[PDB]
DNA sequence: AAAAAAAAA
């Protein structure tokens, strides 16, 4: 018997839909580990069954046949049990490590949900880890390049921004950028695409 | 570059990068021949026809250089020979007689009409509606002829001799599919 | 054929009749009373992930433990009809995971007049496919809803592909 | 010109191709001239063709077929007509019947695709071509003779002439028309007498088919089209009867094209042409395996409890009601006698209860598993037209009655809600026909006396809002007891306030509202579905698929299907006449008396129709168990019954 | 005159051939999307017309029956040349192309139709009372002399002919001819009823009704009782079979629709109102926004608002293969003391659902409401006609002063309402009627 | 000929 186990995998398809329609990294949902760990404490109680029907199979009073075709459908119920979990998973650090690319490695703890509560303990850990290899893999031959920066093609040098919250003023390259509420700068395009990102501007 | 399933085709802003990495002419408005000052000495260019022009003569740049130029006073772009009236008419007699042979043209067909009518826009000797109508007309028949020759899709192979970039573009995740579908039926059924 | 893939673990979900070829006492112990032996010859629904394996195991004269009757989804009257006119045929109602199952079966069993019925099928049907993710508007009748509608699982992810592909084109071009 | 000689011998090879036609073409020929000489069924001149080979053997000459038949059918029944001619060897005929000279019109069956459409889809693009339309019959007309071709004879030439006559609606090409003027003088004058016996006439018959009410769209109202047939299947099928029509969908008449138009806005008229006919019933036959099944079913110990719980699985208790319900729909047998006239053969049942007790409920399902039924509610009828209505023919422009309510319902079960809200005199109605199970009309100078043999289940509610036990019976139902007292059994239902039995049926209900659709997901709602693949329809013993009918495991008594327990009624309803004995007389007698003569108080008053009620009891026991003759045991399990239904438990 | 109609036909295809805005042809985009669609039709919108040249449209507004069949067959003169290969030199299954038209002009009345308006194109809203049955038109004609029996072929356009005198050059009658069925094409028509709405009614005046035409694909698009928007002609026909002298009964010619449900109760909606409509289902305190939503204007009550709010949203149907039915509706009794707003909050239930309909329990009949059975005149035979709860089926139904109803009538609604079906035996009439509300 | 609304007994 696996028929649970289905429950769990049409729920993730779900939230590939989620992945899909939106195009975007935002609102992962909340984990069912609670179904998981049901599986898991029946498919234990399979596997101590299957330990002692081998025993009387040893014991010499359980017939052959009968002995092997319990153990196939149990190895079965194993296998099937264990592909919908790792079908899960699998699609759940996918989405995690799509998301954890794309902002720079920080995880931007200061704005994508808030708290990043509704991942198990083991998925943030393997987040910060993945966080960390992140950061580090940039910092090999490939300084001179930002890999987490835009992949939009670079078609306009000078273009028109429009700010979103107010701030100081931040210092630039021989210049000073003072992001005052609500007004627009004629900038150039290389240097406010940090900030765009951020999203402290708008109206590229 | 991940972004859900855009690892495996090109989307139209690196068709449009791609397209205007490519050579151009230009009638430049400003002399910068050397004194006989700052070089330019550029990597991926040849400088030596940056920096030895002179004005109002013919010279080859970079699409993106030539309108960088042409942002400000400093270009005056040279329309290509296949972007005229009398060119696109022989075109379209070419693909109205012709009812299975794509008839030539460069491959950034439709690209490079975007870019020039979008910025060179008064340095054409023809009226830019004309022009723009006529290539409508052309990409309207080059549409009817693949969709005529899509019907058949056999699973060994297929010819199409003269689509351009844009066209294979918005026809591969579904040829592609498709045809992918076909082999692995075929095959699981022997 | 792939591990981590939603789809295929999805299809081979589905139920299959079957017939106990081969005797064994004890078993049923998961589809009625434990102590109650099932008998010679009697008919269940076994999904598939297990139907695959236990009537090609054979166990052993070595006949296998279970055997699988011809499903009534591959039946004459769906071969007529598919024939007849599949462009007004909905799929859909008679499952969801037809082409997957469909491949699985001819994988398993070598039919040569399943693959050309069904490769005709999928043919005729890609040049309506294309003909809707080509009409981009400018909402719509009831037509190309209802056929939207009669669509197979495995054909959405063509159709939004290609739908995403000529809109991209479409707001590239025009800007 | 060449493309008819063509298509002729194209079909002529497809019939040689196939061997199964010529088979049967021999063999109606053989059983026709067997009946003819020895010593009144005669088989029809029609052959049905299953168009899924003429696909598999010609494609363009089905999609010709399937789109403009006009120039496809002519052929190919003239070359059928020609490999009969033949085929047959007649060397010593007969004079008059030589000369019928029928083309072996066709009929059709197989996967249509986008020509199985409903009333309401027919459009103008689907015009002239061959279509099957599902339906329900709600009016049919007169059969009345029509001529094709006239034999002359005149007594100086002694050459007897012919001529012939085509309408539109004879036949699908539109030919030049021709009046019905009887030729009565040759090209040199000699005088022609009409020689009746040798000319040709054929049954005609115009018939009205409306779209279901069920698959209908939201705040429509259903919409019908017309039908005409004529020769064989001139009198199949009547008002109230699920079809499946497949023939010719033309239009006909100038429709104003004309000077005869009044105003602009005229439309044309638009008719099938049928070709053949099916029963739908949303499959009544009986297999051999079935037999089997059902014999050794019966063989068990406790099939009536197993029949009885096998109805309506999804209502809670009221399980002397299933069983009642389960003896009406397979009552006892109906007597007859040359002096006593007639005895009544079945059971009627009625029930009275306080609001929400599920009544109702079991009633539609009585309604969903009977063969043959027709569901009434008491305020929306009128008694009048009830039974029979007189209505102007259009087309002949007389007056013919319509069936009722009830007429429509012979030999079946009608099923009436809202018993006691009914109007008074309509009641009268029930008075007429409950009597003698015959309603006479006489109104308008039409006199028939009109047999209607229907079982009645009623369900009303008492007088007021909650039946009160404390008070006499009497008072509580607002029927009078004439009408009562025909009635064989009464039931009173109750929902007496329990814990235990609240928390049971609670459990149950909400057990019921959490069930899925087989092969669909939670998150949508219903949809509706098209029809099925097929427009025309049709290992042995050893897989029990449907047989045992256990679907689900929650108990361990036996549940049979839907399905087998109408197979079972049908078989049962004509296989098995029992007939009674004096061991179960002796019983019915003791019992009689014991209960007549017992003394206390009882919900009803008894009399001798009661004893006539447990003798049809006995014999609807008797045919429950699939044997000839009575037991003593049936007649206990009917005084157990009757004591419950009369005293309870 | 020849010349004229070429030029008009010449102005029209320029016109769809040639206009554009920024840098889409808008209207060669739209022809190829409903061709690739199989939706052989077209809209003009009135300010496009106007802003590309002023002379069209004068021409359209001067005599549009005898204009628009020009500009019908330009449209499919420039579909068959974007759409199809001349290939040096088949099915060519494309009929005249449908013109549909669209405007904002002021509206006008129904009572404010008189003599000036013959012939003329107008715009006008109303209620939809009643549809008929679709009926068959003729569009192309093969035609069959019995005499000389050579064959020809007319073609019939629907605006504003009959069998040609004398045979096609022996001695044939006047008109020896006959249709050939077959091998013709034809069309739909249906006919509508239209009301006029009750608040622009005239001072102690009732309600006028007119009658409308529509064919192709505007038939079966609007259902009775929704108010609609109609842009058509008012023109005038004759009734040789029906008083005075010379008189002539006019009729509207749909050219366009708008109605308020969009005819949308599958899902037609695009993807911006889809993804604003998930967006509002994301607000975490959308009960309390549609709750302070439901009649701003009644202060106090908030319970029946609650209810009022879950028997919009109704319940969830369900069935079972036993073949029994479970309602998917809840009813609500307002049974209250005088002056605490009951009814004023049964109209606007009226207005919010999108079928609903108002009535009250003292002017109400049994059979006036379930199901009338009436009775042609003319051809002498018995048909249903739907009540008033038919017409609210799908919705809701307002009743108010439910006490005041007979309790005679009150019975009828028993089995309607706990059952959703309704079984009616009248004159032989023995049908089972859906009612779901 | 049959259904449905209205005033008076
Ligand atoms: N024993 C039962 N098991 C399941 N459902 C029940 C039972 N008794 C009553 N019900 C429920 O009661 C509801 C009332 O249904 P319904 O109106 O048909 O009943 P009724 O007793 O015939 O009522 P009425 O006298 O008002 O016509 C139904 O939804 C039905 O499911
Ligand atoms: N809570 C309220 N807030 C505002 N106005 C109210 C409220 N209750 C009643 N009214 C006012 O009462 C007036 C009359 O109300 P209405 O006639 O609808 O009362 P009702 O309770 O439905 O009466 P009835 O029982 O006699 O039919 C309206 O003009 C309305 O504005
Ligand atoms: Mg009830
Ligand atoms: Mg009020
Ligand atoms: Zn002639």
């Amino acid at each position: 018997y696996g028929d649970l186990g289905n429950k769990l995998v049409l729920e993730a398809k779900r939230t590939k839909q989620l992945y899909a329609r939106s195009n975007q990294d935002v609102n992962l949902p909340m984990y069912h580990e609670d179904i998981i760990r049901n599986i898991l404490k029946e498919v234990s109680n399979l596997r101590k069954n299957t330990e002692y029907l081998k025993e009387q199979q040893q014991l010499g009073m359980l017939d052959d046949k009968v002995a092997k075709c319990q153990y196939f459908v149990t190895l079965l119920c194993m296998e099937r049990n264990k592909r919908c979990l790792l079908a899960y998973q699998r699609l759940r650090t996918d989405i995690l490590d799509s998301m954890a690319w794309n902002n720079n490695g920080l995880d931007l703890m200061s704005s994508s949900q808030q708290d990043t509560n509704n991942l198990s303990h083991q998925e943030q850990e393997y987040l910060k880890e993945y966080c960390d290899l992140i950061t580090d893999l940039k910092s090999g031959d490939l300084v001179d390049i930002d890999l987490s920066g835009s992949l939009v093609p670079p078609s306009d040098v000078f273009i028109d921004v429009r700010v979103l919250k107010d701030a100081g003023e931040i210092q630039t390259e021989y210049g000073v950028f003072n992001l005052i509420k609500d007004s627009q700068f004629f900038v150039r395009q290389s240097d406010v695409e940090r900030l765009i990102q951020q999203g402290y501007l708008q109206k590229i | 570059s991940l972004p859900a399933h855009l690892q495996q085709t090109f989307s139209p802003e690196e068709i449009q990068f791609i397209v205007e990495n490519e050579p151009i002419k230009i009638f430049p408005r400003i002399t910068t021949r050397q004194k006989i000052h700052t070089r330019w000495q550029l990597i991926t260019t040849d400088d030596k026809a940056l920096n030895n022009m002179v004005a109002m003569r013919s010279t080859e740049v970079v699409l993106w250089i030539a309108l960088l130029l042409k942002q400000q006073s400093k270009c005056s772009i040279v329309a290509p020979q296949w972007l005229t009236t009398k060119e696109l008419d022989r075109k379209i007699q070419y693909e109205k007689t012709h009812p299975d042979r794509f008839s030539e043209l460069p491959w950034n067909w439709l690209v490079l009409a975007r870019i020039l009518f979008n910025k060179a826009k008064d340095d054409f000797h023809d009226p830019i509606h004309e022009l723009r109508g006529k290539i409508q007309d052309l990409r309207e028949i080059r549409q009817i002829k693949v969709l005529k020759g899509l019907k058949y899709l056999n699973e060994s192979h297929l010819q199409l001799d003269n689509l351009s970039l844009l066209e294979i573009n918005e026809l591969r995740p579904f040829i592609t599919e498709i045809m992918d579908k076909l082999r692995e039926i075929h095959t699981a059924s022997l | 054929m792939g591990y981590y893939d939603i789809d295929d673990v999805l299809a081979d979900g589905t139920e299959f009749p079957c017939k106990f070829q081969y005797d064994i006492p004890g078993l049923g112990y998961l589809e009625n009373n434990p102590g109650r032996p099932i008998t010679k010859n009697t008919k269940l629904s076994l999904p598939l992930w297990l139907a695959r394996i236990l009537a090609i195991v054979g166990g052993d004269e070595p006949v296998p433990f279970v055997e699988l009757l011809p499903p009534d989804m591959f039946s004459t009257k769906v071969m007529n009809a598919i024939k007849t006119d599949p462009v007004a045929l909905d799929l859909h109602s008679i499952n969801s995971h037809f082409f997957s199952l469909a491949i699985k079966w001819i994988m398993l069993f070598s039919e040569k007049e399943l693959a050309n019925v069904v490769s005709e099928l999928l043919l005729q049907r890609a040049q309506e496919l294309n003909h809707h993710a080509s009409s981009l508007s400018i909402n719509t009748n009831i037509a190309t809803s209802t056929f939207l509608l009669k669509l197979e699982e495995m054909e959405k992810e063509i159709y939004k592909k290609s739908h995403e592909s000529y809109k991209d084109t479409k707001r590239w071009m025009f800007k | 010109d060449a493309v008819f000689g063509d298509r002729v011998r194209r079909f002529q090879e497809f019939l040689d191709t196939f061997t199964s036609y010529r088979d049967s073409v021999r063999s109606i020929q053989v059983y026709n001239s067997n009946n003819a000489a020895n010593y009144l069924n005669i088989l029809p001149h029609r052959i049905i063709i299953s168009l899924d080979d003429l696909r598999e053997f010609d494609r363009s000459f089905w999609s010709g077929i399937l789109v403009e038949p006009a120039y496809f059918i002519p052929p190919a029944e003239k070359a059928l007509t020609d490999l009969a001619d033949s085929m047959d060897d007649v060397p010593h005929p007969n004079a008059s019947a030589v000369s019928s000279r029928h083309p072996w019109k066709l009929s059709f069956k197989g996967s249509f695709g986008a020509h199985a459409l409903s009333p309401r889809t027919l459009t103008a693009q689907h015009l002239n071509k061959l279509v099957s339309v599902e339906g329900i019959v709600t009016k049919t007309s007169l059969v009345r003779p029509k001529l094709i071709r006239s034999v002359h004879y005149a007594a100086k030439t002694g050459r007897f002439h012919y001529r012939d006559y085509t309408d539109a609606t004879t036949t699908l090409t539109t030919r030049i028309p021709t009046p019905a003027i009887y030729p009565t003088e040759d090209t040199e004058g000699n005088k022609l007498t009409t020689e009746y016996g040798y000319s040709t006439f054929i049954d005609h018959q115009r018939i009205t088919v409306q779209e279901m009410p069920e698959m209908a769209p939201a705040g429509q109202l259903p919409r019908s089209i017309d039908v005409i047939l004529d020769d064989d299947l001139v009198d199949k099928t009547k008002p109230g009867d699920r079809v499946n029509v497949v023939g010719v969908f033309k239009s006909l008449g100038a429709g104003g094209m004309n000077q005869s138009n009044s105003n602009t806005l005229i439309g044309f008229k638009t008719l099938i042409l049928g070709n053949t006919v099916y029963p739908l019933h949303a499959r009544q036959m009986l297999t051999d395996f079935d037999i089997r099944n059902i014999n050794k079913l019966s063989k068990k110990k406790d099939i009536f409890d197993i029949l009885s719980q096998s109805l309506a699985p999804s209502i809670y208790g009221h399980d002397h009601i299933k069983k009642a319900i389960l003896l009406m729909l397979m009552g006892g047998v109906e007597k007859n006698l040359e002096n006593g006239s007639h005895l009544r053969g079945d059971i009627n049942i009625l029930m009275v209860g306080d609001p929400s007790t599920a009544k109702s409920q079991l009633l539609r399902f009585v309604l969903n598993t009977a063969s043959l039924a027709i569901a009434t509610t008491g305020r929306g009828s009128s008694g009048v037209g009830l039974t029979a209505a007189v209505t102007t023919d259009r087309e002949t422009g007389e007056r013919r009655l319509e069936a009722g309510a009830m007429v429509l319902a012979d030999r079946g079960v009608v099923c009436i809600d809202e018993f006691d809200k009914m109007t008074d005199v309509d009641r009268v109605a029930i008075h007429e026909v409950m009597e003698q199970q015959t309603v006479t009309i006489a109104k308008a100078g039409i006199h028939t006396t009109l047999n209607a043999r229907c079982s009645v289940i009623a369900a009303a509610n008492p007088v007021f809002g909650q039946y009160d036990v404390n008070r006499d019976p009497h008072q509580n139902i607002a029927l009078p007891d004439s009408l009562l007292s025909r009635f064989d059994l009464l039931f009173v239902v109750t929902d007496d306030i329990n814990e235990i039995r609240d928390r049971s049926i609670s459990e149950h209900v909400l057990r019921t509202h959490r069930y899925l659709p087989p092969g669909y997901l939670e998150g949508e709602p219903v949809r509706e579905r098209l029809n099925l693949s097929l427009a025309v329809g049709e290992q042995a013993g050893a897989k029990l698929a449907k047989n045992k009918g256990n679907y689900n495991g929650t108990e361990i008594p036996k549940l049979v299907t839907i399905p087998f327990l109408r197979k079972y009624v049908q078989y049962a309803k004509e296989r098995v006449i029992p007939q009674l004995t004096q061991e179960a007389i002796n019983v019915i007698v003791k019992n009689y008396t014991d209960l007549r003569n017992d003394d206390n108080t009882k919900k009803s008053p008894i009399t001798a129709r009661t004893l006539e009620t447990l003798i049809r009891l006995a014999t609807a026991h008797a045919k429950v168990r699939l044997s000839k003759t009575v037991n003593k045991v049936d007649a206990k399990v009917a005084a157990n019954l009757l004591r419950f239904a009369l005293l309870g438990e | 005159n020849d010349d004229d109609n070429t030029e008009i036909i010449k102005s029209f295809k320029n016109f769809i051939l040639e206009f554009r805005l920024d840098s889409q042809f808008i209207y060669r985009d739209q022809l190829r999307n409903n061709i690739l669609v199989k939706n052989y039709s077209l809209t003009v919108n009135m300010e496009h017309l106007i802003g590309y040249n002023e002379d069209i449209y004068k021409k359209l507004s001067d005599e549009p029956s005898d204009i628009i069949p020009l500009f019908e067959t330009a449209i499919t003169q420039v579909a068959k040349r974007i759409s199809i290969l001349s290939r040096a030199q088949l099915l060519n299954s494309l009929p005249t192309f449908q013109l549909i038209l669209n405007s904002n002009a002021n509206q006008i009345p129904l009572r404010d139709l008189d003599s000036e308006h013959v012939s003329k194109i107008v715009r006008l809203s109303g209620i939809i009372i009643s549809t008929s049955v679709l009926s068959s038109r003729a569009t192309y004609l093969s035609i069959m002399c019995r005499n000389c029996r050579h064959t020809t072929s007319i073609t019939i356009n629907n605006f504003n002919v009959s069998l040609p005198r004398s045979c096609l050059s022996k001695n044939c009658g006047p008109d020896p001819y006959i249709i050939i069925h077959e091998s013709s094409k034809f069309i739909d028509q249906q006919f509508l009823k239209l009301q006029e709405i009750p608040e622009l009614v005239p001072v102690g005046e009732m309600p006028r009704n007119l009658t409308m035409t529509c064919d192709r694909y505007l038939t079966n698009k609007v259902i009775p009782g929704t108010r609609v928007t109609i842009v058509g002609i008012y023109s005038i026909y004759n009734s040789k079979n029906g008083s005075g002298v010379a008189i002539r009964t006019p009729y509207i010619k749909i050219l366009g629709i708008q109605s308020d449900v969009e005819t949308s109760s599958v899902t037609m909606f695009t993807e911006e109102e889809e993804e604003e409509f998930l967006q509002l289902s994301r607000n975490p305190k959308l009960y309390e926004i549609l709750t302070n939503s439901i009649a701003p204007s009644i202060f106090g009550n908030e319970d029946i608002k609650k209810a009022i709010v879950c028997l919009l949203m109704g319940g969830s149907k369900k069935i079972l293969p036993d073949g029994m039915r479970l309602r998917g509706d809840i009813n609500v009794l307002l049974l209250g003391d005088p002056g605490t707003a009951k009814s004023q909050l049964l109209k606007f239930v009226e207005k919010v659902s999108p079928i609903a309909v108002y009535t009250s329990g003292k002017g109400s009949s049994a059979a006036g409401l379930t199901a009338s059975v009436q009775r042609d005149p003319m051809t002498r035979e018995f048909y249903l006609e739907g009540g008033a709860m038919v017409l609210a089926d799908g919705g809701v139904v307002c009743i108010d002063e439910f006490d005041k109803m007979r309790d005679e009538d009150r019975v009828a609604i028993h089995e309607a309402m706990e059952q959703q079906t309704i079984s009616i035996a009248k004159a032989g009439i023995t049908t089972v009627l859906n009612s779901r509300t």
